[PDB]
């Protein structure tokens, strides 16, 4: 999906809030990330005056967050009310042939679905991306700062991660419909047998049915199987790279900074 | 004669090493056959990689390249000992079985000089592990060649490799292949890259194991069924369950304590290593690069095992309510929805909390290891914040009942909208051909602003959610510090101890959220459990 | 579509499920002689290296037990005289084995242990150049290159000669050496359903080539259109002439035997043709020609063809003309 | 009962009362070139061992008899210097034979024995050596484990093709590597009475495989089924459906020769069906399928059968009912 249908999303709601937005989740990674730096200078030893700093970021850092939390609720909201609006609005000035032409179920199952779906995920889930992704841009920053050589390291496994990205989802995304389908005939054909029960208990029919639902059954559950296995193989490869530079980074921090830098606060974030 | 020994021991890794050259050279320049103990082989072979690890660490504390060769060795002999044995697997023969058994009683002949030399005068015990390594390989051999023909009479006798899971077409091979693949899920390469440039379909796709069909599953839960009935309900079909998914849960449930262990160990060589500089520490970090991958490893077999256990459940349990459904009475529209909701979110429920029950178990000890270790990081500042902590995950549940409630009011009205919609697009011309449209725009807009209103409470207390859970990470490390030093007595905080809190902390969060959801979907299941009871006794 | 053989020669069909019972390996050397030659060559060397790093071991280690390899001087000769370190006692092993003999360290009559190792080495040594020089012997025969040599026309034309329709196909030499009794077996596969019901995905089935007397085999000098002639007994005489160009799958294949002149080895070639790939009436342009004292062969006129006024109509249909004809 | 060759391929007829006259050792090296790898390569250290000690000890005799074996200072210079014992003599005959050539112990030009000694030892070491490498080629010629990954299907089945009684065995290839040119050869044995009274213990005739207008051999890329009508005049064309199963003797044997690519040795494969094995009226399972873009084989299918609704008659009535019908 191109950046087209999301520049739209993010555009309905506005310039208002699209910084208020943005610049506010900057700032609280930036929070996250520069009260565990203090802390490092905090450690080796004023110590009043350190704690005392200390609680002053602890104290934004939260304030930071309800802003930004009350900033998401706030847009999604308004984007809701206005996408709905608008396709109302759209949806009322169509020509007959037009209605006449398109099935029903495509142009009331918008309305059903999509506007639900959007309320109901959207929003939550666009905040996670974001803080995930604000989260790993702010940890690949400190533990380049604490070890500058182990940057370096990192830029070649990261373009492994890119490798890693697009055979995942080109299939992620297939099996995901795959298991939609099987989901639809199994349910309905249940309820086909439970109307029609009389008359499938006197053909003496029950046998084929059984076979069939045997079939529909196993065609449900070599999908969610599939699916599950693909979810474990991305968790696994990605999961050995994550591991491989944090042994990088260790292995860089206990040389670089001991026996040339010997500075201490350093490792600690980098590990950690 | 220590140097003596140590080349002793060098040589018959370079026998080996040297004969597999040709032999893996052959193979490099579909029936998979199986043999007993590979899965032992494996284990054991990857305690070997554990050993090795440990004596190339030995190695650098004495330096003398003579002394620490002999790892250096073993470790590309047993990586070899691995290609062979995947040679075998792929093709089996009776001769390179026998060139494994003289390397392992060359090199078990080397290690007992080694002892007895070490007796007569931290060596000791990594080479009394690397003894009993060998010897239980050994008799893993001997095995072998007591099972089908090493030397034994004239005919092996041999399996007649799995046709379950090798012959006519099949995709999904998990029981199937070497059990590092069991681990590392390395055989579905293939499937993704195939499927990146094919669109996958069920022509492209697999068939399911006999390992796993309706059949199956509903054959082992109605045996189960049948010895629980014919001793004779609610808690009898859950024990009926219980029996029959039996070992896969809990074999699934130890991988995921073992793991959390592995996970609660791991700041603490970080805090080892911190302090080590500011005052070995190479030997820490290969250990904790080595813990994070089987930790994770660990972790993830887990979850494969359990997700597998419960797909099984499904299966089985909607084939039997299938089966309940030809035998029922014609006096009892609400039951068939009732029914099929029993099937739609009802089992669905059930599957979920299937997948969630090992961290049920393994939740608890997690959360006791990490406020033990803890206290002993940061002294009695550490429980206070060991409090606070814990104290978000009741508060948490109570946000997500709130959620629910909400949410059960905004469906209502939803619901409402959909039916005040369907009629005008269906009177279209109708509509049109008077233009009343505005006015009936007018009214579901009216409903529009009612759904508006009960989404805001509902976003608010996600606005809650999501600020609690980047909250307490701060307050705990806030509280705790600021109670800590300035408070209590003045001691001075090592990088290497508020680091250690910061890791703990993190790895305490993050399963404290999870215990809502399960308690949830547990409570869940158990009603709908007690449902299908009902239902399918009738 | 599917394709049964490709045109280089090569066979198609992928196999799958195959039951290993291990003589995949159990061809220690026929297996290997069939490989590459950088595949073959790479593990002769390391057939070569591993048995030296082996003795050259086995010898650093003998001549440290002994003692000898600690420096001293008096009260012993080394069982191998002037020997140092590892790296001079791998020269000995290379000096010893490939059979250089140096001569610079020696090996006494002090130490009958190292004379055991002396005789095992050798004999080892000459075991394995033994079979290391027959396999690249018996690899050098490989001679399917001299199959690559040969060639085929891309697609072949039918026509009708003697009253009676003809499909003919052009052959070749590419080099002076000639090749020994080459036979033609032609065979044709189809996707056949018996009248018992019986349905086979693919069925062979030898149509003739049409020679003198009989015979199964040819001369080849000049490249020489084969030449066969389809009757109502033939197994393509039903087909249509306008249902082969796009729809059918009929594939004819040519097998072409023969032993070449120096190695003696009997190698073959294999081509297919596809329904898309034939034609109908056509002919193929002269291709020898009487020049200036000999007969000059041009292959640029090879694959060309010229349009012929021949009568277009179904084997069948055009024997049941000739019934009325 | 007693079986004419065994499924493996062997033969199993044991002979007895051979007139040895000795040929049987006159084939010196075409009779150890058929032995196992163990008794091979026993022998050939075997030769070397022998002709190494051999001439070690002719050695040592001649440098004890010259006197230069006396330990002594000055008056001579020794036929080979710096020779002390028989190890010494021993690592000088292995040193000169198999030509490492240490050179610690030189022969000298005061005595022309020696040099006798040396001018025979080295040619009979090379033409020993000479003998040891051609013969040992000559073996990883044994093409024979290529005769080992051909496979047959356990049992045979006959049907009803084109309204005759028809035989249907499969046969398929193991590896990527062809068979140039490979001949069926498919002969039945029986005890049998000639109407002279006289009574054979044994009786091989040959029954045709049908293939197009002629031709004993086929070609082989799948697994084929070969294909043979059995008619009037076939011999096996008079036996009943019922008692061949149990009573009856009567072993169907199929010869496949051709020979390897590679080598270019002529191997071939032999299998014998027993009256027990075979079995009526069954049809095999289709193996090819069109896959992705080729043709897939599987062989897990490769013995299997399905049940066919055929008629269960004699050949000689269901001829006389086809004359009926
Ligand atoms: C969020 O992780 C966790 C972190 C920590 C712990 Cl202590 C437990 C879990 C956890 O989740 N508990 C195990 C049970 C579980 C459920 C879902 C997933 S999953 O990964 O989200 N989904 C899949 O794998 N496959 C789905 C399954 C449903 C059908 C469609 C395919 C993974 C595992
Ligand atoms: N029992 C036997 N085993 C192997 N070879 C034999 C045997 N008997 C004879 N031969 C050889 O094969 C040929 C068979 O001819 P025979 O049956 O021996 O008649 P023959 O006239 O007696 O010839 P002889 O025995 O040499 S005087 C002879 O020429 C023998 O050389
Ligand atoms: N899938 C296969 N791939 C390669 N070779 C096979 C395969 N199956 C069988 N063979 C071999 O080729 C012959 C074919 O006979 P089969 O189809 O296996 O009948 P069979 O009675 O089951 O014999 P078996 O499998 O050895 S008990 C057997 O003798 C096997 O040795």
């Amino acid at each position: 999906i191109p950046w087209r249908a999301c520049t739209k999303y993010l555009s309905s709601a506005g310039i208002l809030l699209l910084s208020l937005l943005v610049f506010s989740q900057l700032l609280k990674h930036m929070v996250l990330v520069a009260i565990d730096y203090w802390l490092a200078k905090w450690t080796d030893s004023d110590q009043s005056v350190y704690a005392m700093v200390f609680t002053l970021l602890c104290s934004l850092g939260i304030v930071l967050c309800l802003v930004t939390s009350v900033t998401v609720e706030w847009t999604g909201l308004k984007v809701a009310k206005r996408l709905h609006r608008s396709l109302l609005n759209r949806i009322i000035l169509a020509p007959m042939r037009f209605f006449e032409t398109t099935p029903l179920g495509s142009i009331l199952n918008r309305f059903s679905s999509d506007c639900n779906t959007i309320d109901q995920h959207i929003p939550s889930t666009l905040e996670c991306l974001s803080r995930s992704t604000l989260l790993c841009v702010s940890a690949l920053t400190v533990i380049s700062y604490v070890t500058p050589v182990f940057l370096v390291a990192l830029l070649p496994l990261a373009v492994v991660c890119y490798f890693i990205q697009k055979y995942f989802r080109v299939a992620s995304r297939d099996l995901q419909q795959l298991d939609d389908t099987t989901q639809l005939p199994l349910l309905s054909h249940f309820a086909e047998t439970v109307e029609g029960l009389t008359t499938i208990r006197a053909f003496r029919y029950e046998a084929r049915f059984q076979q069939k639902l045997l079939e529909y059954t196993d065609s449900n559950n070599i999908a969610s199987l599939f699916l599950t296995a693909a979810n474990r193989w991305l968790e696994v490869r990605m999961e050995y790279i994550g591991a491989c530079v944090v042994l990088i980074a260790a292995a860089t921090s206990i040389s670089n900074s001991l026996h040339r830098e010997l500075s201490a606060g350093l490792v600690g974030l980098g590990l950690t | 004669n220590g140097c003596f020994v140590d080349a002793l021991n060098v040589v018959p890794h370079v026998f080996l090493l040297f004969i597999t050259f040709p032999i893996l050279f052959i193979g490099w320049g579909s029936t998979w056959l199986h043999f007993p103990g590979h899965n032992l082989r494996w284990i054991l072979t990857f305690i070997l990689l554990f050993v090795l690890v440990c004596e190339i660490a030995e190695g650098i504390l004495s330096d003398h390249l003579h002394l620490y060769m002999p790892a250096g060795m073993a470790f590309m002999a047993a990586i070899t000992s691995v290609v062979y044995y995947h040679n075998i697997e792929t093709s089996n023969f009776p001769k390179l079985l026998i060139a494994l058994l003289i390397y392992w009683t060359l090199a078990f002949i080397t290690k007992t000089i080694k002892f007895v030399k070490f007796y007569d005068h931290l060596r000791f015990c990594l080479t009394g592990l690397l003894v009993i390594l060998y010897g239980m390989l050994l008799l893993v051999e001997v095995n072998v060649i007591r099972v089908r023909r090493y030397i034994f009479f004239k005919t092996p006798r041999e399996v007649k490799p799995p046709e379950d899971l090798q012959d006519l077409g099949v995709r999904f091979l998990q029981p199937f292949v070497n059990l590092l693949s069991k681990g590392t899920y390395w055989w579905m390469n293939a499937f993704i890259k195939t499927a990146h440039k094919k669109p996958i379909d069920l022509r492209a796709i697999g068939k399911l194991p006999i390992a796993m069909r309706a059949l199956t599953n509903y054959q082992r839960l109605c045996v189960a069924f049948d010895a629980q009935a014919r001793k004779d309900g609610a808690r009898a079909i859950w024990r009926a369950l219980c029996h029959a998914f039996g070992r896969r849960l809990i074999l699934s449930s130890t991988f995921r304590i073992l793991a959390d262990l592995l996970g609660f160990a791991g700041p603490l060589c970080i805090f080892g290593i911190v302090d080590h500089l500011g005052k070995n520490a190479y030997v820490l970090a290969v250990l904790l690069f080595l813990a994070l991958l089987l930790q994770r490893t660990f972790l993830q077999a887990s979850y494969y095992v359990a997700i597998e256990t419960g797909i099984n459940l499904r299966g089985a349990i909607q084939t039997k309510i299938y089966n309940k459904i030809m035998h029922l009475s014609t006096s009892n529209e609400m039951t068939a929805g009732q029914i099929c909701n029993l099937v739609a979110i009802d089992t669905n429920q059930l599957m979920w909390f299937f997948f969630l029950c090992p961290n049920l178990w393994a939740m608890p000890v997690q959360i006791i290891v990490g406020v033990i270790l803890l206290y002993y990081i940061l002294g009695v500042s550490a429980l206070i914040g060991a409090a606070v902590i814990i104290l978000l995950a009741p508060v948490q549940y109570f946000v997500a009942t709130k959620l629910s409630q909400a949410q059960r009011s905004t469906l209502e009205h939803s619901n409402e909208r959909l039916k005040q919609t369907n009629e005008m697009l269906r009177g279209m011309k109708l509509l049109k051909l008077y233009a009343w449209e505005s006015i009936f725009c007018s009214r579901v807009e009216v409903t529009r602003r009612k759904e508006m209103t009960s989404l805001r409470a509902f976003a608010v207390y996600t606005s809650i959610s999501i600020f609690m859970n980047t909250a307490i990470p701060i307050a705990a490390v806030l509280i705790t510090f600021v109670g800590h030093v300035s408070f209590f007595k003045e001691s001075d905080l090592s990088p290497s101890v508020a680091f250690a809190s910061l890791s703990l902390f993190h790895i305490l969060v993050t399963p404290l959220f999870l215990l809502s959801s399960v308690v949830r979907s547990t409570v869940k299941a158990l009603v709908s459990v007690q449902k299908l009871s009902e239902f399918l006794s009738s | 579509r599917a394709r049964f053989v490709s045109k280089k020669g090569n066979c198609n069909v992928a196999h799958k499920n195959i039951r290993e019972q291990g003589r995949f390996l159990q061809d220690v050397f026929t297996t290997l002689v069939d490989l590459k030659w950088p595949h073959t060559l790479l593990i002769f060397t390391m057939s070569f290296l591993c048995s030296w790093l082996l003795f050259a071991m086995v010898w650093w280690l003998i001549a440290f037990a002994h003692g000898d390899l600690a420096p001293g001087e008096g009260t012993n000769v080394p069982c191998v005289t002037s020997i140092h370190s590892f790296s001079s006692a791998f020269l000995f092993s290379i000096e010893v084995q490939v059979t250089i003999g140096f001569g610079g360290r020696m090996v006494t009559e002090e130490c009958p242990l190292a004379i055991l190792i002396l005789i095992v080495q050798n004999i080892v040594g000459l075991m394995i150049n033994a079979i290391m020089l027959g396999c690249i012997f018996m690899k050098t025969a490989q001679a399917h290159r001299r199959a690559e040599t040969l060639i085929f026309s891309k697609h072949a034309v039918i026509t009708l000669r003697h009253g009676r329709l003809c499909f003919m196909l052009r052959v070749g030499d590419l080099r002076k050496s000639m090749i020994i009794s080459a036979t033609i077996h032609m065979q044709v596969v189809r996707k056949t359903t018996s009248p018992e019901g019986e349905v086979v995905p693919l069925h062979q089935v030898d149509i003739p080539m049409e020679n003198g007397v009989g015979g199964n085999g040819i001369f080849l000098v000049a490249p020489l259109i084969i030449y066969h002639v389809i009757d109502s007994n033939s197994p393509l005489y039903d087909l249509a002439p306008s249902d082969l160009h796009h729809h059918q799958d009929l594939e004819i294949i040519v097998i072409l035997e023969g032993v070449v002149e120096t190695t003696g080895i009997t190698t073959q070639a294999r081509t297919s043709y596809l329904a898309d790939e034939i034609l109908w009436g056509q002919r193929f342009v002269p291709i020898v020609a009487e020049e200036d004292g000999r007969y000059s062969v041009d292959y640029s006129k090879f694959g060309n063809t010229i349009k012929v006024p021949t009568p277009l109509c179904t084997a069948r249909q055009l024997d049941e003309d000739r019934s009325l004809l």
